[PDB]
This record gives structure tokens, sequence and C-alpha cells, in this order.
């Protein structure tokens, strides 16, 4: 299967 | 290779499945499955609705596969924001067909994300199609040749 774009995560809270 | 993706209750985004560990509630007609997500560990495991929140993996689109992306479609779309970038269900509002080149597809897709109703124009790199749209590649072969 083809690679998806790497996820970038954050906590939110701003 | 990953075959499946699942929707996380944390954020409503979809992630690749590494393994199905267990299942429950089949007798209810609405079973759930315990999912271990790719790249994560046991702490991120979730019970996930089988019928609606697990599915065959979406397909990153390349080149003339863009002909299988049509207004009205559900797609899995990479939503790049200020501090996060995740894959979310979206619907295609418009497909602006453009001349392909040495790097492939230049088409642009106006999409609306299902969870926050935000709208964005995205390139094919951000679009993963559902496998149930594969049949269009057979129908629209002449459109692929044109592109
Ligand atoms: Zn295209």
């Amino acid at each position: 299967a083809r690679t998806k774009q790497t996820a970038r995560m954050s906590t939110g809270g701003k | 290779s990953v075959e499946f993706e699942a929707k996380s209750a944390r954020d409503g985004a979809w992630y690749d499945v590494a393994a199905f560990l267990s299942h429950r509630l089949f007798e209810s007609g609405d079973p759930e499955v315990r999912v271990r997500f790719s790249g994560f560990g046991a702490e991120e495991d979730e019970w996930i609705n089988v019928r609606k929140c697990v599915r065959q993996r979406s397909l990153p689109c390349e080149a003339t596969e863009c002909v299988a992306v049509l207004p009205g479609d559900l797609i899995l779309c990479f939503q790049e924001g200020k501090d996060q970038a995740l894959y979310y269900d979206a619907h295609v509002l418009d497909a602006q067909r453009r001349r392909h080149d040495v790097r492939g597809c230049r088409c642009r897709f106006l999409v609306r994300y299902d969870h926050d109703s935000s709208e964005e124009i995205v390139p094919l790199r951000k679009v993963c199609r559902r496998p149930e749209t594969d049949y269009r590649l057979q129908i629209l072969h002449a459109a692929r040749a044109a592109a």
C-alpha cells in the first residue's frame, strides 16, 4: 500500500 | 501492508490499523472491535464501531487516478492546520481539472470536511479515495488518456 502523509499531532488548548 | 483504517474517538480522525485484538457486542447487531493503531501502542487502543468506524484503507491518489475523484464523493483528506495535520473524512464540492505534467496531476479539489464543515482547495497529494470508487478507472479510461 502507498504511504500516507505523516500525521502531525497537537494537544490543542490555544 | 496495512489493509484497514479506523476512526479514533479522540479526534474523529482516521488512522491505519495495525491489528484487531478482540471483538464484542456482535449479538447486538452493532459489534465493536479492539483496535491497535499503526505506530501507536497499547495506550492508544480503542473499542471502535465495526460497521461505521472501521473500513478498508483509503487509497492515496496518484497521476490519472484523479478521474475517479468526483464532486459528491466522500474522500479521506489530509487536513493541514496551524499545529496539526490529520486525515479526516471530507466531501468533494468541486473538481477543477487541469493539465497534467511531469509530476502528474495538477487538478484542484474544493472539499468540505465532515466534522468541522471547513472548506479548502487541495491538490491530489492530500486526497485518499475509497476503494469503492475504483470502478471509475475502468469507465473513464479515455479521460485518463486525455489527462
Ligand atoms: Zn488530475
